[PDB]
């Protein structure tokens, strides 16, 4: 007999990992409020990690992420403009930096959301890496407010949780916003708060950065007379209360019978 | 709609030029669609005098006799040859575009023709070729170049829009403008008016299909030809000129989007009777076209005694016998507003399509009838002689336009824009309207010329339009949507995503026409299409696919035939119709297949396209199988039914030989289904640690019993710590018991939180070994290392 | 912030034509050549689902959707709705029968004019670079007042594209949705809301964008004309 | 504070600015279809390796690895692949792979690099022996994935 319930030519069937997924879920929900996605650079030179982002040395705030530096000849790290740029390398701790390579390279206003990869010295368990993913957002221009941020984050609970989901934001401490803060999701599901990200208006200083390294350059001031927020929220959270994942070790093992899982996924 | 600038120069005399205007007028809302530069006149074409025309004996020419300054011959062959009138003679040597020749001194029959006098169609100035241009015998003094009456003209095809049918008359365009700005000179009705009574009366039978009707009375008509002026202005516009009066009429229509005809009295009897035609009644119309009326087709009647006629087809075309002529000394004038629809399906059903039915179709200033006969009465007095009845016959009184409420700060928050109220209330009362109030809602009542004006909206875009709409900033909404959108898009991002994997995998998309051809339903074999067009564009696509699966093997031949594709894998998405209106998703496999270019052993067929889908679908995460089950359009032997996440979607299968037989075409594999696809949500399976207990057999069964059920039986009761099941090898001869077939299955156990003991799979196969006895089914091997 | 909804290609000449204020023996109905669908056994839905009377036909535009999402929906929102849409006419090279359109209505309280001028600004930004500029002009339609076509500059090809049309909704078309809409039992919605939309054909742009000489092709199914798009993003 | 949301015409410059994250997803994505597994391996390397695997010494390292394993940067994204496939056929033992990969390296300038490896019995029909892998078999995958993308594809050894 001619069957027809007989396996066909095994031919291989493809996926995405979980990241993939959760990052575009992401972008495209900030798209949609017009955010234009721009990546960095994961080698970054300490002026643009730390520096630039009001972030001085010796100092308590540099504590909050654990750097990971590296040394070697022969590495040349380019900055906005493309050019050639000094600094004590490290593996970037968050993707912050980017919110100043960005703006020296281009003037307000615009909406962006960079995500990346990021690193931080830490044990490795089952809620915690070494390396993971970021999204950072930021909003520069005349007029810009807290209202605004608040906005947007409230817009990111529902395109995420539902029409009964709700956002909380608490003072807290970042040296690159003031005010600042860390904000929660409602997840009504879950029915419990979740401890998303930071995110506040940026600090005068991280123009004031901005448009020094700008003139430096040849470039005329852009920030002088702006206003704008910014936030920094982390994936691997998110894509495992939102795909059952319990380890997040898992992410990074490489392993088949895991990454198979989320092939169908959208 | 041609519009003679040099014209339209008259009602405002401050235009700055053809382009300039084409600017205007497009911010106005008219669009022009061309410009052109009309009347070139050669200097030799010099206006004459027709002293005497002399009939040549023996032919059906004659020997005019013209005063040209000078008094010269011309032999001519046109019906209105005759002494008189004024002609346009092109004196010998002038070269004209309407003959691509050089005009000389020929002879012909006897006499010699000095040149020759033209038509419409030889001086260029119209299309119209069958008789000399007739002018006032004193329009000119004799030999004068014409050209120095005759100006070039620029004209504009503009764009009129149902909207504004005031707009169908040049003095509505000039009104617009005037309201940018410019100055507006109307026209005004020199009229000496004598009370007398009019030899005729007016009866109204039909108040539904003629709202409103007037009648003028001019006597003492002098039908000579139209002044140079006139002539040039219609010529331009698109018409002929006939006469005096008749051109008067047409003129005064494209003055003001107000269709008159001129009725010769001799032919009225005693009154002029609007009423609906009877059945058969004929009419020969103006186009000298015998015509059969219809009981409701309105018409213009005339009666005398107890007798009622057709005098012309009311708003669209007048009959050929009430027409004026030269002997005409009196007529009734109609100047009235019909009814749309009836004109609409009146012109239609008699295949007529003319400037009066177009403007009735579109509308009529419901209280411009008694205006537009004083327009044209004065005209008919100064270039006809024309002694005019102080009176009119009136039948119809419309009510004058509403007050509509218009607040200024509307405007401007509808607008994004923020004009000063002054700025606004000036703008409306330039168009005409009147403005009462003094804020902040006023009271706006429209000119009885603008139909287009009814609601406030239609009062802000008319200050838009004379602001500019160009003087409306750039914004952009900022608001938090409403819940219930939230969501919205997941059905079309859903699909898009398919027709991505699709794309990617190795699916190429096509695009088929909607429509089927009733024959199809047929050789295709499906049931026939529920739905058909009552106007189709042609016979092979007179009815909606029911199946998308057919449009693509049509292609793959029609390719084939072009070009000559050793293969494809296409595959459309498209809308299909039957019972309801379902998306569909399906693609066609055929070709040599895959394999190596260089390198015989080809994968295709069947199995190619159904392991490409099973692609597809491990890749969108959803469970499929394909059970057997025979369709009419399928192959009996290649055919079963698609079964995705266990509920069937639509089919897979090779075509039928004999559709292929049919259509000239080889062995074409396809398949075909319903979206949107089963959606399954995920279910996180945090993998086992420990290893998995390997595992082996074939299963021995009749050559008949399908790979499925063997697997689904196997798999039902291989214990609930099975990992993987998987068919390597499907043999079949000997020494098997004939007629039989063993199926190498490759199996694996897995316990999560600890390893299996050999006595919990040993046991845990017995039970897939005994269930599957316990059918009929043997077994060729187990537990192989 | 436009989301995307599709729409039946089989209407109801009540969505395709009254509910967007254009009559019958109407002028404006002329603007559009209808294809006129018989038959007996078909079911046609309406917003909510339900089933619906009228003369059924091929949508002429894709406007109706226009009408289906605001009974099926609240203000405010962005919208955006592609699909096929058929005309009767002659199928030639830059003509056809066949074609898709793509809508666009923005509907809620304070939106204005200067919005959809906005928005078509920033169509022509994202199609045709920083050089590239928006033109309007009055034009008729029944479903919009203040009206008009809208033509989008073509820097490279240095000349004017008339890309569509559009204007800020009619008051009729409120009204006859939430008509439509008591008569369902849903409350009024419209009532104190504005809303522009417009609506512009695809097969025009995608050919001045992909250099497609002849319309007719993409219905051709021709393989030789597909494949040199594969590519394409 | 209230909730609000911003409205404003981008500036000129920021135009565009997303077209290079696209263009990387659009081909993630289409390689997601045509068939390859998706992966996501450490950026850090073991110095060991540029021995094992035979690649010229990584030019960055860490002044504090976590582990010696870990103290130097990638320059090849293709080891951490070719040992994934060990790492899989030790807990679980699949007969065949297709994956791909795609991140950051780091050598002389950081630049974005895209990789996957083949491997196992190959694509055929699961009951018959016919097999098509090896080479070729990704040697083609690739062609498609090219073809796909409109670009030009040849392999000179
Ligand atoms: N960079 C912070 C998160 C953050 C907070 C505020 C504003 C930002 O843009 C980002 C972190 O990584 O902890
Ligand atoms: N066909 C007429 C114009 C006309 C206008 C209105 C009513 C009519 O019956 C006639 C003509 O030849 O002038
Ligand atoms: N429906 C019109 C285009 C249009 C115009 C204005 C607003 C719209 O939503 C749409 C057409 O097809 O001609």
């Amino acid at each position: 007999r001619v069957d027809v319930s007989l396996p066909g030519a095994s031919l291989f069937s493809g996926g995405l990992h979980p990241i993939t997924l959760m990052e575009r879920e992401l972008v495209e929900i900030f798209r949609a409020l017009g955010y234009q996605a721009v990546e960095g650079p994961e080698v970054e030179s300490e002026f643009f990690n730390f520096d630039a982002l009001n972030i001085p040395e010796h100092h308590p705030a540099r504590d909050m992420w654990d750097t990971f530096w590296l040394t070697g000849e022969g590495f040349r790290l380019e900055g906005p403009l493309g050019e050639e740029v000094e600094g004590r390398l490290l593996l970037r701790t968050h993707t912050s930096p980017m919110q100043v390579r960005y703006m020296v390279a281009h003037t307000p206003p615009f909406r962006i959301v960079v995500p990346g990869r990021v690193f931080r010295f830490e044990q490795t368990d089952a809620t915690h890496e070494a390396v993971f993913h970021q999204l950072e957002g930021l909003v520069v221009g005349e007029g810009i407010a807290m209202a605004h941020l608040k906005g947007a984050i409230y817009e990111l609970a529902q395109a995420l949780f539902g029409p009964d989901s709700k956002v909380r934001f608490q003072p807290v401490y970042f040296p690159f916003v003031e005010p600042g803060a860390q904000f929660a999701v409602w997840w009504p599901e879950g029915g419990k708060w979740l401890e998303l990200g930071g995110a506040g208006m940026v600090h005068p200083k991280v123009f004031q950065a901005v448009d020094a390294y700008r003139e430096r350059l040849g470039l005329p001031p852009a920030y002088r007379g702006v206003t704008g927020f910014a936030f920094g929220l982390g994936v691997e959270r998110l894509a495992m209360l939102r795909y059952g994942i319990p380890d997040i070790r898992y992410f990074f093992g490489g392993r088949l019978k895991f990454l198979e899982q989320f092939k169908g996924v959208l | 709609m041609r519009v003679p600038f040099s014209w339209l120069k008259a009602y405002v005399p401050e235009l700055e030029s053809p382009e300039v205007l084409e600017e205007r007028l497009a911010g106005l809302g008219f669009e022009t669609d061309r410009i052109e530069r009309v009347f070139p006149i050669p200097r030799g074409v010099v206006f004459a005098r027709v002293l005497e025309a002399h009939p040549i004996p023996g032919t059906r020419l004659k020997r005019l006799v013209l005063d040209a300054g000078r008094t010269v011959e011309v032999v001519s062959g046109a019906e209105n040859a005759r002494k008189g009138i004024g002609v346009a003679l092109a004196l010998p040597g002038t070269e004209l575009p309407g003959l691509g020749q050089k005009v000389g001194e020929r002879v012909i029959q006897g006499v010699r023709s000095f040149g020759m006098a033209l038509s419409p169609r030889e001086l260029g100035v119209g299309e119209y070729g069958g008789g000399l241009l007739e002018f006032p015998e004193d329009a000119l003094p004799p030999g004068t170049p014409l050209s120095e009456a005759w100006p070039e003209e620029v004209v504009l095809d503009l764009e009129v829009t149902p909207n504004r049918p005031d707009a169908l008359g040049l003095l509505g365009l000039a009104r617009d403008l005037h309201a940018l700005g410019y100055a507006l000179v109307e026209p005004e009705a020199a009229l000496k008016a004598e009370a007398l009574p009019l030899p005729f009366a007016l009866k109204v039978e039909d108040p539904e299909g003629a709202p409103h009707f007037t009648l003028g009375y001019a006597f003492g008509l002098r039908v000579a030809p139209s002044p140079l002026w006139m002539q040039r202005a219609l010529f331009a516009a698109g018409m002929r000129p006939i006469n005096n009066v008749v051109d008067v009429t047409n003129y005064v229509m494209l003055e003001r989007a107000q269709p008159m005809h001129a009725f010769d009295l001799r032919f009225v009897g005693e009154g002029i009777a609007v009423r609906r035609a009877r059945e058969g009644e004929r009419l020969k119309t103006l186009d000298g076209v015998e015509r059969t009326l219809h009981p409701e087709d309105l018409v213009i009647a005339g009666w005398r005694g107890e007798e009622s006629f057709p005098l012309g087809l009311a708003g669209v075309m007048g009959g050929a016998e009430s027409e004026v002529r030269e002997d005409t000394e009196a007529i009734a004038l109609e100047v009235a507003c019909f009814d749309p629809v009836s004109i609409r399906k009146t012109a239609r059903r008699h295949g007529l399509r003319t400037e009066a039915s177009h403007r009735f179709e579109r509308g009529v200033d419901p209280l411009g009838q008694v205006p537009a006969q004083r327009r044209a009465l004065s005209l008919l007095q100064a270039l006809a002689g024309a002694r005019v009845a102080e009176a009119l016959l009136e039948a119809g009184s419309p009510k004058p336009p509403e007050a509509i409420p218009f607040r200024p700060e509307y405007a401007n928050r509808l607008l994004g824009t923020s004009y000063p109220e002054a700025e606004q209330i000036a703008i409306l009362k330039r168009l005409g309207c009147r403005v009462e109030g003094e804020g902040p809602t006023y009271r706006v009542t429209p000119p009885s010329h603008r139909l287009d004006l009814r609601l406030e909206e239609d009062l802000v875009e008319e200050v838009a339009r004379i602001q500019g709409y160009e003087t409306i900033p750039l914004a952009l909404p900022a608001f938090f949507p409403a819940p219930d959108n939230r969501g919205v898009e997941a059905p079309y991002r859903k699909e898009q995503r398919l027709r991505e994997v699709l794309s990617g995998l190795g699916f190429q998309e096509v695009y088929t026409y909607s429509f089927m051809d009733p024959e199809d339903a047929r050789r295709f074999r499906l049931d026939p299409p529920r739905l058909l067009l009552l106007n189709p564009l042609a016979p092979e696509k007179a009815a909606l696919r029911t199946h998308l699966f057919p449009g693509l093997v049509r292609v793959l031949k029609e390719n084939l035939d072009l070009d000559r594709p050793e293969r494809a894998l296409l595959f459309e998405v498209g809308r299909v119709f039957r019972e309801r209106e379902e998306t569909h998703l399906a693609g066609l496999l055929f070709g040599e297949g895959v394999g190596l270019p260089w390198a015989k052993e080809r994968l295709s067929g069947y199995f190619l396209l159904k392991g490409y889908l099973e692609a597809l679908f491990a890749r969108l995460g959803l469970a499929f199988r394909v059970e057997a089950q025979a369709f009419p359009f399928l192959h009996p032997g290649v055919s079963g039914r698609v079964l995705v996440e266990g509920e069937e979607v639509g089919f897979l299968g090779a075509l039928h030989p004999e559709i292929a037989q049919e259509l000239e075409l080889p062995p074409v594999h396809l398949f075909e289904l319903r979206l949107p696809l089963p959606d399954k949500p995920l279910a996180f399976q945090d993998p086992s640690r420990h290893p998995a207990a390997f595992r082996d057999l074939a299963v021995v069964v009749p050559a008949p019993t399908p790979y499925g059920e063997v697997e689904a039986l196997v798999r039902e009761a291989a214990g609930p710590y099975l990992e993987s099941l998987a068919l390597f090898d499907l043999y079949q001869g000997p020494p098997l018991p004939e007629g039989h077939k063993s199926l190498a299955f490759h199996l694996r156990f897995r316990h999560p939180k600890r390893t299996l003991r050999d006595e919990e799979v040993e046991e845990a196969v017995s039970r897939v070994a005994e269930a599957l006895r316990a059918r009929g089914f043997g077994l060729r091997g187990l537990d192989t290392p």
